[PDB]
């Protein structure tokens, strides 16, 4: 005998809707890209006809609070399919070469700490939680080639 | 099925290889002690 | 000047502890060998 | 005290050792027998 | 082991450069050959062989503790960053060599697991300048002194880092034998940087 | 034999059978007891670690773990609960639980209490056979616990009882007049394959009406899915047969369903064994020593040995690609902190070589264990006159050094082509001048393509069949260097290695064209011009089983495989008359051939087009078909590689290296050939020596062949580590994107040594990893304090530590230190200790390069 | 396949050179101490 | 020529410190025999 279980903690995860386990949530793909693809457009209105009233102004909440902090979507630099601008310099996360020279931890303290010039940080914007949610959305926008 | 047939195979046919040629020093060898 | 004494308390703890147990370690080592 | 047939084997060794610098360092140096130029 | 080492070849002289300056670049103190038979073939020729900026620079000029070396604040001025190819090829082939190759590749072509690839068109494009500073400045990746991909903000200078950008876009659609050369870094910098 | 020997030996065989029955039926209980508290462990407030997620693929196939479940239970059975008393559930109230919390929590109590009772029940055999015993005893720690002495001389297990304490009332199996009770342990081999058939067909009913997963071919037409209700064949994974992430129905065999059916199989067989056991128990000469326990359990461990070798195998073959691991990928895995790349395979990799592990040591251990039965005859002596021929066959001594010795060649043989491979290519790779021979590296420059067009300056030998030729730079007729486009490169060719940009091999001068117009039989599909230095790329095809399975797979393929050669042939026959187009217009040399040229160029172009996108789509569905014994992480075709096929030479030699020392304990307990030259008969199995003597001899003992047994075995092992996990073993310094490694597609982390590099940029970034790291390395290099021929030294210094320490106190009125006497480890103690120490500093440090991450990208 | 001709050269004087200087020092070891 | 003569007496330091440790130790435990 040892490991009786083994104490490793509760798992950090995102705010609680009633009724609905956020941690739960955070293991649930369908359930955190939902969460993501929120964040990602700024507003809930590409969120599937399905969502249940509950889902649907707990996320406007979520919002409502952001933008009391200035925080910037990240469509509409992005824009709401990938591959940026080519202007603006903005990350094309439908490139496959973007794709492979990145790894999923990498990617993240990309976001956190921001990077060069205009990709802002946002350390102190979103929780890590959230930001491991949004690289997970980021990597379904690769295309072939 | 087919690649852990071939892999299980493969670990028998590397005993029953050296099992044949310990027997084919001994068999032919059997005139002669070691030592 | 208020880091620093915690500091100390908190190595010297440890020091009381590792050494503590390593020399408890030589003692079960030598009531099971021995006496 | 060293047998015959072990300083037929240093014989042996020292065959492929100039056989081998011998084809490495001549077309550095000749500019010859290209063949094993690098 | 010892004494049998080739002939030098003739095109790296050991004219000497001038002494690195012992004030700091950062300094608010006071701020930042002979005609003899053939000391100015061996000037011209050190000019653009011998490497200024290769040796690990005075503590308070790295860019974690010059003023103007963070990644917000650091002058990515492309005139003077892509104004000279000898000089891009002479300081990041020396820089990159030393330092990015045990990770990276000799062909830059990615060693450690998941490591980057600048040879890369994908990667090349979707990277600013400016993204590539902080990169190199941050590291990535969650870690102690960076991640995987580690930080270099005591480590490198700002002058530094930039000769490493510039020289990174060389790399751009190369094959994977070793380091871009003087014409990798000529032809990069006439298709505009 | 006075010191801490007899601690680690109190329990030694034979036994009488209700205590080895007890003890099991004890372990059972215990076993099942912490299994319930890693259910516990597993549900879904908790944090990814180690023990949860080695579970939860299984639990996923089972069904038990909903993945796609987020919905939030408030009161299920008993009425009204939002929280209680540790609340609702013990203490897992604070939380909010979903379904799978009630599954795991429901599965956690019934190991628990099923656990706790067969504990109970083992003691009731064990205790029992001795008459039955007291509190104080079963538990002993109740002495120093006063108060409790007058409920601590209780008798329990007790023969006569009532019923509620009694444990054997007839005292032994051999006196209870039960008739169906089988008297020896031949005609228990019967009973006991009959019970094991029954649990097999337990788990199947309880897969069958428990988990609802019916046995093929009885399984259900739809099935309910987080979308609704589902044909089976459409539904995905968890749910259905549908796999998500291969993008295919699955076989019916590779389902939970298939696992039922077999369980009913697997049952039916074991149980019909056993009846016909039951008639016919085991009876020849050849087997009746084998009653003695102590003689069993070396036939019965080093099976189990096997057993867990073969579950290894099995296991990684049949789960590398199935959708349990997969499935984990998606699951956002977070581990101290971090996000991890592929914990899939993570896991499943260190499940195998957990099993791996255990495969080892139980054979080893059976072995070892089977020389204590032989030396025991030997030295009462009836070793002489055992029957049974699975002992005589070996009496021989001839025989005996015959075997060892041509076990010994073949490792020989095969250990140095395996490692002088190795070394051969490390010299390649590195580009090394030995000046009496210059490696070469591998070198690849594209020729088709826009690349293709890429100029270069070019020496070319004239003959390089007459020694003392010399060459020409090739040129212009104005005097110039020429530059010479890579789709003109012919063999021969010199190229500068300074214009390629090469800085590592400054030993030599230029890259010589080998090989034009190669296309990689597996790998990318381009043309190239190519350096083969000493790189062996043939190496890959001396493994018999690069062959089985490509002919098996070229059987299953044969004609898109045929199609795509065809596809081939016609593209390189349009590359070389574009080739020849194109230089016409190069060298036009006036512009009426000029236009001619660029027009004869613009009409060949769209069928150039034509023939490589035909080209490409045949090569990209010839590299999406089906593996069979070497695959992709996407269950695809991949050609067998150099590194395939060292690992091959590697088990070979390595195995065989590592067992050696176990054929000299099976032989050589009491006598090798060596001590009875001199009259010599080994007086016990772990004495450390007899020596100076003869120049020494220290390590003979059939104890000490086992500690070499298991540090010579640590280097298959690593072998199939480093394999697992990605590592490129067929050199030391195989660089991640290699030239050779791009244009032939493999993936690999590393290298030998710089694998270990490698990864351990990867295991900084963790601070519980590098924890680990620092901890495993200090546990081993302190074995080389026991394992050195230093012990004297180290008692006569501990001796004169403790008189120091006695001066101390005598002079300080210091009564508790006035007699110490440090304790110095004897040699046999040093040993043992001393590979336990190398052992499991080496093995934390193992784990480590599985717990970093699996970076084969594929 | 003159490559994978004068590479197999190659590696065959490879193992001459170095098992037979193995197998040299063994030789070589046992006259310094016996012979 | 400061730092050198610093680190040099730091060093013949630590061997004059050492003796005179040893030396208190063998006075002060005269008539104590370490047995
Ligand atoms: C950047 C890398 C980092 C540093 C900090 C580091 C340094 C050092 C030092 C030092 C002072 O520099 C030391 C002294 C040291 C020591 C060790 N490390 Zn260590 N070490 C590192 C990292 C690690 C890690 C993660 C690991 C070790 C592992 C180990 C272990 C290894 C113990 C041992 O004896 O292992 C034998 C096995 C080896 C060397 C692996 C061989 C693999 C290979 C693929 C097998 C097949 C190929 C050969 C040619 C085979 C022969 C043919 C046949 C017989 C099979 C010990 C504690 C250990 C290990 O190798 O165990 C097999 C291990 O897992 N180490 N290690
Ligand atoms: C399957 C047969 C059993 C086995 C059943 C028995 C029985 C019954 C007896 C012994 C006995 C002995 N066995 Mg036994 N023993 C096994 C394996 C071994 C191995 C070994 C390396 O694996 C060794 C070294 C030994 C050695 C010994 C001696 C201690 C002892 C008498 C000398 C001798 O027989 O030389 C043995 C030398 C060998 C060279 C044999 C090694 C080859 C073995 C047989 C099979 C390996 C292949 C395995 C099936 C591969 C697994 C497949 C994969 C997992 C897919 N056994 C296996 C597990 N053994 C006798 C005894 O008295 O001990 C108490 C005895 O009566
Ligand atoms: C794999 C083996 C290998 C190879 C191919 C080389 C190659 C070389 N060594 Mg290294 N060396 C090696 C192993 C090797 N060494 C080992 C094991 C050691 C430890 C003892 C060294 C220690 C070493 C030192 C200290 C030096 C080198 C030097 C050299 C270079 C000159 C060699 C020379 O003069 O040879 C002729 C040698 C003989 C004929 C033997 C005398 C050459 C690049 C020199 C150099 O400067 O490198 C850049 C040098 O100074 N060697
Ligand atoms: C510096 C010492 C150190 C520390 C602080 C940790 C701490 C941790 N270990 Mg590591 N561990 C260590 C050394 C350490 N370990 C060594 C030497 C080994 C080899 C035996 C391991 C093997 C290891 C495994 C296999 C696991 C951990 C896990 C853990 C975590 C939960 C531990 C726990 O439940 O304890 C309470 C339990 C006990 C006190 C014993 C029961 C935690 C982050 C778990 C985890 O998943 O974290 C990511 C886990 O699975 N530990
Ligand atoms: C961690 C490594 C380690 C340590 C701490 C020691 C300690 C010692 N060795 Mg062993 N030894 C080692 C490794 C080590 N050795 C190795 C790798 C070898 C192979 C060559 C040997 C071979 C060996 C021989 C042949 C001999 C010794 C002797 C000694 C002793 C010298 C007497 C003395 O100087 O007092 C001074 C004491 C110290 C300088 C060390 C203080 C305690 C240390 C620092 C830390 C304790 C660390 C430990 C890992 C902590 C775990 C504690 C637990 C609570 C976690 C000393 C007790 C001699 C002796 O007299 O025998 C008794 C001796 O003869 N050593
Ligand atoms: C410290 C030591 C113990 C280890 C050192 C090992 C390093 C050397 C090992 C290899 C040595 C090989 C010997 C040289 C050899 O024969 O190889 C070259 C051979 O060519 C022979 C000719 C000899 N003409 C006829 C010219 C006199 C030559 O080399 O000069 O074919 C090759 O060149 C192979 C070419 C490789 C790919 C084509
Ligand atoms: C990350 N990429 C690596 C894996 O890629 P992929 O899955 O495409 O390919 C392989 C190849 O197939 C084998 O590699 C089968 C063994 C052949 C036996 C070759 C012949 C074996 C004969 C050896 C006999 C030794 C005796 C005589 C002592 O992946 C595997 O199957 C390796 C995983 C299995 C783990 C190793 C299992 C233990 C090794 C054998 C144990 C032997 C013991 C019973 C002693
Ligand atoms: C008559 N004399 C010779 C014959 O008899 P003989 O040699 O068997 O006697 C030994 C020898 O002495 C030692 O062998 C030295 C130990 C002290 C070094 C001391 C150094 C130890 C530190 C090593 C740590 C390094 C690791 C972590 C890398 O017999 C033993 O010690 C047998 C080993 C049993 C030890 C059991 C340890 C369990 C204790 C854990 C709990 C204790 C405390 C937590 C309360
Ligand atoms: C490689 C190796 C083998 C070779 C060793 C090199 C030897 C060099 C000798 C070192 C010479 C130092 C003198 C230079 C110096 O000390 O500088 C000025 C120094 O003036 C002096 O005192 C002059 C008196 C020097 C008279 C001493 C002779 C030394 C004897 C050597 C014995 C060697 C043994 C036997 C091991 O200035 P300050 O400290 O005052 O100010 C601080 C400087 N910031
Ligand atoms: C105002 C523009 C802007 C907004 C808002 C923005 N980004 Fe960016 N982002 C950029 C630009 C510009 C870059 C290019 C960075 C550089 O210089 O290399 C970039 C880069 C990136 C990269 C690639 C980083 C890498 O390492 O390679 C990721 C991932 C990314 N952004 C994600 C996000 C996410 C997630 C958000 C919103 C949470 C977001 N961005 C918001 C503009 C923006
Ligand atoms: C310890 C290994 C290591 C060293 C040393 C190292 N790198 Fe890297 N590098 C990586 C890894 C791993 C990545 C991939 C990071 C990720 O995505 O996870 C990377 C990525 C990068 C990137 C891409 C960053 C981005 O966001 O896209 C740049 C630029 C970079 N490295 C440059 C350099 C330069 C310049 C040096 C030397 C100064 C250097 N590297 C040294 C390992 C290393
Ligand atoms: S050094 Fe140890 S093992 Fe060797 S002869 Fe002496 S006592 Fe025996
Ligand atoms: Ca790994």
């Amino acid at each position: 005998v040892m490991a009786t279980g083994c104490f490793v903690g509760a798992r950090n995860a995102s705010e609680p809707r009633l009724g609905s386990s956020s941690i739960a949530a955070s293991r649930t793909a369908p359930a955190y890209l939902r969460e993501a693809q929120v964040l990602y457009e700024g507003s809930t209105d590409g969120l599937p006809k399905d969502t249940p009233a509950d889902e649907i102004a707990h996320y406007k909440a979520m919002l409502a609070e952001l933008q009391t902090r200035n925080y910037a979507a990240c469509a509409g630099c992005h824009q709401v399919n990938g591959g940026g601008n080519k202007a603006i310099n903005a990350t094309n996360f439908q490139d496959a070469g973007w794709q492979a020279n990145n790894s999923s931890p990498g990617m993240v303290t990309s976001i956190v700490n921001g990077k060069g010039k205009v990709m802002p940080a946002y350390k102190d914007k979103l929780t890590l939680q959230q930001i491991n949610y949004l690289v997970e959305y980021i990597r379904r926008f690769e295309k072939k080639r | 099925m087919t690649a852990i047939l071939l892999a299980c195979l493969f670990v028998l046919g590397g005993y029953a290889a050296l099992w044949g040629i310990i027997k084919f020093v001994v068999a032919n060898t059997k005139d002669i002690a070691a030592n | 000047m208020w880091n620093v004494v915690g500091q100390i308390i908190s190595v010297l703890c440890f020091f009381i502890l590792t050494v503590g147990t390593l020399f408890g370690i030589v003692y079960v080592s030598h009531l099971l060998s021995r006496g | 005290d060293i047998s015959k047939v072990a300083w037929a084997w240093f014989g042996v060794l020292l065959a492929i050792c100039l056989i081998g610098a011998f084809g490495n360092y001549v077309p550095k140096l000749f500019v010859k027998m290209l063949m094993f130029l690098n | 082991g010892g004494c049998f080492v080739g002939s030098r070849d003739p095109n790296e002289t050991r004219y000497p450069k001038a002494p690195m300056p012992l004030q700091n670049q950062t300094s608010t103190l006071k701020t930042a050959a002979q005609n003899t038979p053939g000391a100015r073939e061996a000037a011209a020729l050190r000019d653009r062989v011998t490497p200024l900026n290769l040796q690990q620079v005075n503590e308070q000029d790295v860019a974690g503790n010059d003023p103007l070396g963070s990644p917000a604040r650091v002058v990515l001025d492309e005139g003077e960053m892509y104004r000279d190819p000898v000089e891009i090829y002479r300081e990041g082939r020396a820089l990159f060599q030393n330092n990015c190759v045990g990770c990276h590749g000799h062909n830059g072509c990615g060693n450690v697991p998941r490591s980057t690839n600048f040879t890369d068109p994908g990667w090349q494009e979707n990277n600013s300048d400016g993204g590539i500073y902080s990169s190199i400045y941050n590291g990535k990746g969650i870690g102690n002194g960076g991640g995987a991909m580690p930080a270099y903000y005591n480590q490198l200078s700002p002058q530094q880092i930039r000769y490493l950008v510039a020289y990174l876009r060389a790399f751009k659609g190369r094959q994977c034998n070793g380091l871009p050369t003087l014409s990798d870094v000529e032809r990069m910098v006439a298709e505009r940087q | 034999a006075n010191g801490v020997k007899r601690w680690y030996q109190k329990l030694e065989l034979p036994m009488p059978p209700e205590r080895i029955f007890g003890a099991h039926m004890m372990l059972i209980g215990g076993l099942a007891c912490l299994i319930g508290t890693y259910f516990f462990a597993s549900m879904t407030m908790w944090n990814d670690g180690y023990v949860n997620l080695t579970l939860r693929p299984r639990l996923i196939s089972l069904g038990i773990y909903d993945p796609y479940d987020t919905e939030q239970i408030q009161r299920v059975w008993l009425p009204l609960i939002g929280e209680f008393s540790t609340s609702k559930l013990p203490f897992f109230g604070q939380y909010p639980l979903t379904m799978t919390d009630f599954r795991l929590f429901g599965w956690g109590c019934f190991h628990i209490g099923l656990g706790l009772w067969l504990v109970y029940a083992g003691a009731a055999h064990y205790y029992g056979a001795r008459g039955g015993a007291t509190i104080g005893e079963i538990f002993w720690l109740l002495p120093y616990v006063p108060g409790l002495k007058g409920l601590c001389q209780i008798k329990w297990f007790t023969p006569e009882g009532p019923w509620y304490k009694v444990g054997l009332p007839w005292g032994s199996f051999a006196n209870t007049p039960w008739p169906i009770l089988r008297r020896t342990y031949a005609d228990a081999l019967s009973p006991h394959t009959i019970y094991i058939g029954l649990l097999f067909f337990i788990w199947g009913f309880v897969l069958w009406f428990v988990l609802d997963k019916p046995p093929v071919p009885l399984q259900p037409a739809q099935v309910m899915t987080p979308n609704g209700l589902m044909p089976l064949e459409q539904a995905p994974f968890p749910y259905g047969w549908f796999d998500p992430y291969l993008n295919q129905v699955m076989h019916p065999m590779n389902t939970i369903n298939g696992e039922t059916t077999m369980c009913f199989v697997w049952g039916v067989l074991f149980v019909a064994l056993g009846a016909y056991w039951w008639y016919r128990p085991p009876r020849s000469i050849n087997i009746t020593h084998l009653e003695d326990t102590k003689a069993v359990f070396h036939v019965h461990l080093t099976a189990i040995g096997y057993v867990s070798f073969a579950l290894a195998i099995v296991g990684f073959l049949a789960l590398r690609n199935h959708p349990s691991y997969l499935m984990l990928n998606d699951m956002n895995v977070i581990i101290y902190g971090k996000k991890i790349v592929n914990p899939g395979r993570m896991i499943h990799n260190m499940i195998t070589f957990n099993h791996v592990q255990v495969g080892l040591l139980y054979v080893a251990a059976g072995v070892f264990h089977g020389g204590q039965y032989l030396h025991g005859l030997n030295i009462s002596g009836a070793y002489k006159q055992a029957r049974s021929k699975f002992i005589t066959w070996f009496q021989n001594p001839d025989l005996q050094t015959k075997i060892v010795g041509t076990t010994m060649f073949v490792s020989f043989v095969t250990v140095v082509f395996g490692y002088g491979m190795i070394c051969w290519n490390t010299g390649a790779e590195l580009d090394l001048n030995f000046g009496i021979y210059q490696f070469r590296s591998f070198r690849a420059i594209q020729m088709d393509g826009e690349a293709g067009n890429i100029g270069y300056r070019v020496f070319r030998p004239k003959n390089p069949w007459d020694p003392t030729a010399g060459g020409d730079w090739v040129k212009n007729p104005d005097g110039t260097a020429k530059l010479v486009k890579a789709r003109n490169l012919q063999v021969g060719d010199r190229i500068l290695n300074e214009e390629l940009g090469i800085g590592s091999s400054p030993t030599y001068s230029f890259t010589t064209i080998e090989e034009i117009n190669y296309k990689p039989e597996w790998g990318q599909p381009k043309l190239y011009a190519v350096q083969w230095g000493s790189w062996t790329h043939f190496l890959r095809k001396v493994n018999p089983l690069f062959w089985v399975d490509k002919g098996i797979w070229y059987l299953q393929n044969q004609k898109t495989f045929e199609a795509t050669r065809k596809a081939d042939e016609a593209y390189l026959a349009a590359h070389l008359k574009a080739v020849s187009l194109l230089n016409q217009i190069d060298d036009a040399q006036t512009e009426e051939a000029k236009q001619k040229a660029q027009a004869e160029l613009d009409k060949f172009r769209p069928e150039l087009e034509k023939a490589h996108a035909n080209m490409l789509e045949w090569n990209e569905r010839l590299a999406s078909t089906p593996a069979v014994l070497y695959s992709n992480l996407r269950d695809q075709h991949r050609d067998g590689e150099i590194n395939d096929a060292i690992f091959f030479w590697l088990m070979i030699g390595g195995w065989l290296f590592g067992f050696i020392p176990l054929l000299r304990i099976a032989f050589h307990n009491y006598q090798s050939p060596w001590y009875r030259d001199f009259e010599w008969r080994k007086q016990s199995p772990d004495f450390p020596c007899i020596g100076p003597v003869k120049g020494g001899t220290c390590g003979v003992s059939i104890q000490d062949q086992l500690w070499f047994c298991i540090l010579f075995s640590i280097k298959p092992l690593s072998a199939i580590a480093w394999y697992l996990d990605g590592g490129w073993i067929a050199t030391m310094m195989a660089r991640g994107n290699e030239a050779y490694y791009l244009t032939h597609n493999i993936s690999h982390t590393g290298g030998v040594f710089l694998y270990m590099w490698n990864e351990t940029t990867w295991i900084w970034t963790d601070n519980h990893l590098t924890a680990m790291l620092l901890l495993g390395h200090l546990i081993w290099f302190v074995s080389f304090a026991l394992w050195f021929k230093d012990r004297g030294s180290r008692a006569e210094g501990g001796d004169i530590q403790s008189r120091w320490v006695r001066l101390m106190g005598k002079r300080l009125g210091i009564k508790t230190l006035q007699e110490v006497r440090f304790p110095v480890s004897n040699l046999a103690t040093a040993k043992l200790w001393g590979t336990v120490f190398f052992y499991t500093g080496t093995f934390v440090l193992v784990f480590l390069y599985f717990a970093d991450g699996f970076f084969q990208n594929r």
